[PDB]
RNA sequence: GACAAUGGUAGGAGAGCGUUCUAAGGGCGUUGAAGCAUGAUCGUAAGGACAUGUGGAGCGCUUAGAAGUGAGAAUGCCGGUG
RNA sequence: UAACUUGGGAGUCAGAACAUGGGUGAUAAGGUCCGUGUUCGAAAGGGAAACAGCCCAGACCACCAGCUAAGGUCCCAAAAU
RNA sequence: ACCGAUAGUGAACCAGUACCGUGAGGGAAAGGUGAAAAGCACCCCGGAAGGGGAGUGAAAUAGAACCUGAAACCGUGUGCUUACAAGUAGUCAGAGCCCGUUAAUGGGUGAUGGCGUGCCUUUUGUAGAAUGAACCGGCGAGUUACGAUUUGAUGCAAGGUU
């Protein structure tokens, strides 16, 4: 029907690739890809790729014409996260999480 | 829940009335009029509305006293700023616009629930013997012992 | 018009053909009952009684034999360790008013 | 033998959020704060039952304190002579007369003032 | 038991200045793969009953087989048969006990009938003599238990 | 007495007590309050002072 | 100094609503196709 | 059918709910078991069912027997996540 | 309408205020130590603004029924301007 | 009428091993695709990772970090609602709007009014500014053996019992 594309644990942590997706979000393809390459955000180009590849099998998929194509929705999901941690003062060592994410984009076009 | 009737926005009507405050105690005025404004007399009263009639407080100049409430009865303030209580002004200063004599008398006679707060709005007093609220029409209100 | 009968501990306002509820009367549940106390009687032409207007009645075809929703009582005293939790339900008699003082 | 957990204590606990329903985020999420609320919402039902029949017998007084002005006579002399006239009608009664029947219950309070 | 599990015996630290609970030992029961408070351990769960009880649950049996139904027969042939599935051309039901008066092997070798139990008479316990449904002692057998149990 | 309908004589066994299991059972500090209710529990066997 | 009580989803949220970052300021290059950023350059064509 | 009683901490007495296993009987299950999820269901309570989804192989019921039989608190232990 | 006897199982041995007869202190203490009574402890409900120990009164459960207790009846706030 | 992967050995996995100590010594975690590897040819976006088709399969909403997949926790959509209001968060009363059930005097939301200082422990007395708990899950405490006594049950009985 109407095409999707998921790119699964990328390094980035859910909160900071959220807020580059709240930009693209509902927005036309075109302007979508547009504030995508102007966002100078770390997780714009990954999400930019996403984007692209979506739109990619939307056509070579499912036939639809590429231009009247709309993101009908984009989101980001905790994934797995690795853990590491970091030497301290007096020695004590303590946590850090390098978190990583299920980026996932849907575009569109009517209903049928 | 038999069958008690319960009044609404939809189930509900309010009139405008005119008192005339010259030759009345501050206190016993007061409370009539809060119990005007709160729906108390009539038998539509439902408590979690305002089922109340509006009120309109007239030669609010003439109000008048008993003891040495000119002097004696002070009216205190506080700015929470210290040594704040900027506070005394004399019960006298009824000639410092007293229309707020009047309202805030009333206004302490009704409870503090914000639907109540809303109640005391319907409250207007004047010094003066004309009100600008003629078109609202209200009829002139006789006041009870 | 209205009834003010006095059905169950209580007084009740009836206006014929609107079903009340009243605490169970255990009569089966097809059968008419009257309600053999009126006190008052509404509309025009108005007999207050003093009490019970004399002879007036109203009658009503049973309607249904009922329990209520159950109701948990739940209750505890802090620091005290005690509870008691008991499930209530009411039961009732539905019925349908016909012919006030009749 | 040795007996392990399984399901009991979830489904216990599961009943004891699903009862807390209309509560404030983690009110109704965690098994601890939701029993606890939920304890505390049956004490308070339970009194409050209680209560709610004065609450409503106040509320009908009012309304026939009310009506009974609109005719010159107070509540107390009202039910009074209500009594002396030996009249025995409910206050939920009275009042819900003074509201759907103004004539009925100006003949009821002349029944008052008579034998006052 | 905390004595048995593999390891403890040192103190996972000092008592005070951790801001941690108390601990003596890294097999104490709250601790994950510590020891077992009362489990169960080995026990012989079989008693004594006067011996005249004994025989009186015994006669309450057989005469308890007798009250609804439990018959008696001629009795034994030959070497190893399912022809005791024929036997019960007698018309026994689905579970039965032979009783023989002393050991008739053979007898005994039919056996993996499903459902069937021959034992001596000097046998005849009160549980096979109870899951039963219906008995069948023979003869010899038969008036040795009434020899025994009177 | 069919085997899976065994019942045991009228006034014989009653259920074992069981402390420690919960507050509406009645026992829960199980019993005692603060004092030596400690578990060596040692009134010496037979003694005061 | 340490927190003396656990932020709520609530007001850990409340204290987000202004934690956006703004669309950037964009535009066409004439005649060119990609969009950039403005009063910048508009690239090698 | 009238009548009486029924606040309760330590604590005594009683009757019961549910969990795992066992015995005997009687049953359900790929035309879908346990489990998980959802629901406006039922009992005086602990608690019991029914329907739908998920799941993909095991499980109830009755009577009795035996227990590693019930958790919210131990600066409890392990793990996950704030 | 209870009492006593014998036996199985207990818990308790930090008490508190108020009233009152008293010692100690200072006819001081929300002090302390004895006598007597109540209440709290283990008691919810109503009154005393709030307020374990005060006043009224002892919650089996449901009701949108009625009469009362202490305390109340101009408004907040049920009931006498 | 023993355990069934926090259990049962410390060790169901190349355990006295990673790891830690100069040393004696201490001492883990970690089982499960499927009936069968049939473990996704080929096309597509991508440097790859990862993904959408197309296929294998009863199933991959069984795709390898693979049975089931709870809770905490993180998100996306929205039906009712919220920017004059002092909140242990509920409870009792109740309009409006939305909905349609294990059909029964139904479900979701809630303007506004009444009432209302969590739980546990410990205490004469705790909303206590006295103790404990970040949250969720799992695990975590009167047992067994022998003897003594008392009650109930059953069998005998001037006997009873090994
Ligand atoms: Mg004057
Ligand atoms: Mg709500
Ligand atoms: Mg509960
Ligand atoms: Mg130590
Ligand atoms: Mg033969
Ligand atoms: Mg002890
Ligand atoms: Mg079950
Ligand atoms: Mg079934
Ligand atoms: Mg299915
Ligand atoms: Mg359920
Ligand atoms: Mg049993
Ligand atoms: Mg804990
Ligand atoms: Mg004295
Ligand atoms: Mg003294
Ligand atoms: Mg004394
Ligand atoms: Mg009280
Ligand atoms: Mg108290
Ligand atoms: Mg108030
Ligand atoms: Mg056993
Ligand atoms: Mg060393
Ligand atoms: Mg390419
Ligand atoms: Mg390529
Ligand atoms: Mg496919
Ligand atoms: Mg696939
Ligand atoms: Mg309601
Ligand atoms: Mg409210
Ligand atoms: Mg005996
Ligand atoms: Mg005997
Ligand atoms: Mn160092
Ligand atoms: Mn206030
Ligand atoms: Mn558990
Ligand atoms: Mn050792
Ligand atoms: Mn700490
Ligand atoms: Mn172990
Ligand atoms: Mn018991
Ligand atoms: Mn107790
Ligand atoms: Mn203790
Ligand atoms: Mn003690
Ligand atoms: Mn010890
Ligand atoms: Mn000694
Ligand atoms: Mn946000
Ligand atoms: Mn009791
Ligand atoms: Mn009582
Ligand atoms: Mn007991
Ligand atoms: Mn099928
Ligand atoms: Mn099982
Ligand atoms: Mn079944
Ligand atoms: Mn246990
Ligand atoms: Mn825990
Ligand atoms: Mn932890
Ligand atoms: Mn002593
Ligand atoms: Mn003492
Ligand atoms: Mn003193
Ligand atoms: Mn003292
Ligand atoms: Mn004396
Ligand atoms: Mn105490
Ligand atoms: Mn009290
Ligand atoms: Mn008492
Ligand atoms: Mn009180
Ligand atoms: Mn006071
Ligand atoms: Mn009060
Ligand atoms: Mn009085
Ligand atoms: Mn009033
Ligand atoms: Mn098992
Ligand atoms: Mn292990
Ligand atoms: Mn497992
Ligand atoms: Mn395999
Ligand atoms: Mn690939
Ligand atoms: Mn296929
Ligand atoms: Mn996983
Ligand atoms: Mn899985
Ligand atoms: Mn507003
Ligand atoms: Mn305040
Ligand atoms: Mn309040
Ligand atoms: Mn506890
Ligand atoms: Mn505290
Ligand atoms: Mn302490
Ligand atoms: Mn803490």
């Amino acid at each position: 029907m109407e095409a999707k594309a998921v790119a699964r644990t990328i390094r980035i942590a859910p909160r900071k690739v959220r807020l580059v997706l709240d930009l693209i979000r509902g927005k036309n393809a075109a302007e979508a890809i547009a504030i995508l390459k102007l966002t100078n955000k770390a997780s714009s180009p990954v999400i930019e790729k996403v984007l692209m590849s979506a739109l990619a099998n939307a056509e070579h998929n499912y036939d639809m014409n590429t231009d009247e194509l709309v993101v009908k929705e984009a989101y980001a999901n905790e994934g797995p996260t690795l853990k590491r941690f970091r030497p301290r003062a007096q020695g004590r060592a303590s946590a850090i999480n390098k978190r990583t994410s299920h980026i996932t984009i849907v575009v569109s076009d009517g209903k049928e | 829940m038999r069958q008690t009737f319960m009044a609404n926005e939809s189930n509900i009507e309010r009139k405008w009335y005119v008192i005339d405050a010259e030759g009345q105690t501050l206190g016993r005025l007061s409370s009539e009029v809060a119990s005007i404004l709160r729906g108390k007399n009539k038998v539509t009263y439902t408590p979690h509305v305002d089922t109340g009639d509006y009120v309109i407080v007239i030669n609010a100049s003439k109000i008048e006293f008993t003891g040495n409430k000119e002097t004696d009865k002070v009216y205190y303030r506080h700015s929470n700023h210290p040594g704040g209580i900027k506070s005394i002004t004399a019960g006298e200063l009824r000639r410092t616009n007293p229309e707020r004599l009047i309202e805030n008398s009333i206004k302490g006679m009704l409870p503090s629930t914000r639907l109540g707060e809303k109640q005391g709005k319907k409250l207007f007093v004047y010094g003066g013997a004309e009100h600008p609220h003629a078109a609202q029409q209200p009829e002139n209100y006789e006041l009870r012992g | 018009m209205f009834a003010i009968i006095e059905t169950g501990g209580k007084q009740i306002k009836v206006e014929e053909g609107q079903e009340i509820f009243v605490e169970k009367l255990d009569v089966n549940e097809g059968d008419t009952f009257t309600f053999d106390k009126v006190l008052f009687v509404g509309g025009d032409s108005v007999k207050v009684g003093a009490p019970t207007v004399e002879g007036a009645t109203v009658t009503a075809t049973v309607n249904k034999q009922g329990r209520g929703k159950k109701i948990t009582v739940f209750t505890y005293k802090r620091r005290k360790n005690s509870k008691r939790k008991k499930g209530h339900r009411q039961p009732y008699t539905k019925l349908t008013i016909d012919k006030i003082n009749a | 033998p040795r007996v392990k957990g399984g399901t009991v204590t979830r489904a216990r606990r599961k009943k004891t959020i699903k009862l807390a329903k209309g509560y404030f985020g983690s009110k109704h999420t965690l098994y601890k704060v939701a029993k606890q609320q939920v304890m505390k919402s049956g004490q308070y039902a339970f009194r409050d039952r209680r209560q709610r029949k004065r609450d409503f017998r106040k509320l009908w007084i009012t309304r026939i304190n009310a009506a009974a002005r609109q005719h010159e006579m107070s509540y107390s002399r009202l039910m009074n002579g209500l009594k002396k006239a030996g009249i025995d009608i409910n206050r939920k009664m009275l009042s819900e007369i003074a509201i759907s029947d103004e004539k009925a219950f100006a003949q009821l309070v002349t029944k008052a003032k008579d034998a006052l | 038991n905390r004595s048995a599990v593999s390891g403890g015996g040192r103190k996972p630290w000092k008592q005070k200045g951790t801001g941690r609970a108390r601990q003596g030992t890294i097999r104490a029961p709250q601790w994950r793969g510590g020891g077992i408070v009362f489990g169960p351990t080995p026990r012989s769960y079989a008693y004594k009953m006067p011996k005249k009880m004994r025989r009186l649950a015994l006669r309450s049996a057989l005469s308890f087989k007798a009250q609804e139904n439990g018959l008696t027969v001629v009795d034994a042939f030959n070497f190893e048969a399912p022809k005791t599935k024929e036997f019960k051309n007698v018309l026994s039901t689905l579970e039965q006990p032979k009783k023989v008066l002393v050991v008739t092997e053979n007898e005994d070798v039919n056996v993996e009938l499903s459902a069937r139990n021959i034992p001596g008479v000097q046998v005849t316990t009160a549980q096979g003599l109870n899951v039963l449904d219906i008995t069948n002692a023979d003869s010899l057998v038969i008036t040795e238990a009434a020899a025994k149990k009177v | 007495m069919k085997l899976h309908e065994l019942k045991p004589a009228e006034g014989s066994r009653k259920e074992r007590n069981r402390v420690g299991r919960g507050v509406a059972t009645g026992n829960g500090k199980t019993s005692g309050r603060g004092h030596k209710g400690q578990k060596a529990r040692s009134g010496g066997g037979v003694r005061p002072g | 100094a340490v927190p003396k009580r656990r932020t709520s989803k609530t007001r850990k949220n409340k204290r987000r609503t202004h934690f956006k970052i703004s669309v950037p300021g964009m535009t066409e290059c004439p005649n060119c196709g990609r969009e950039y950023k403005l009063s910048h350059r508009v690239c090698k064509n």
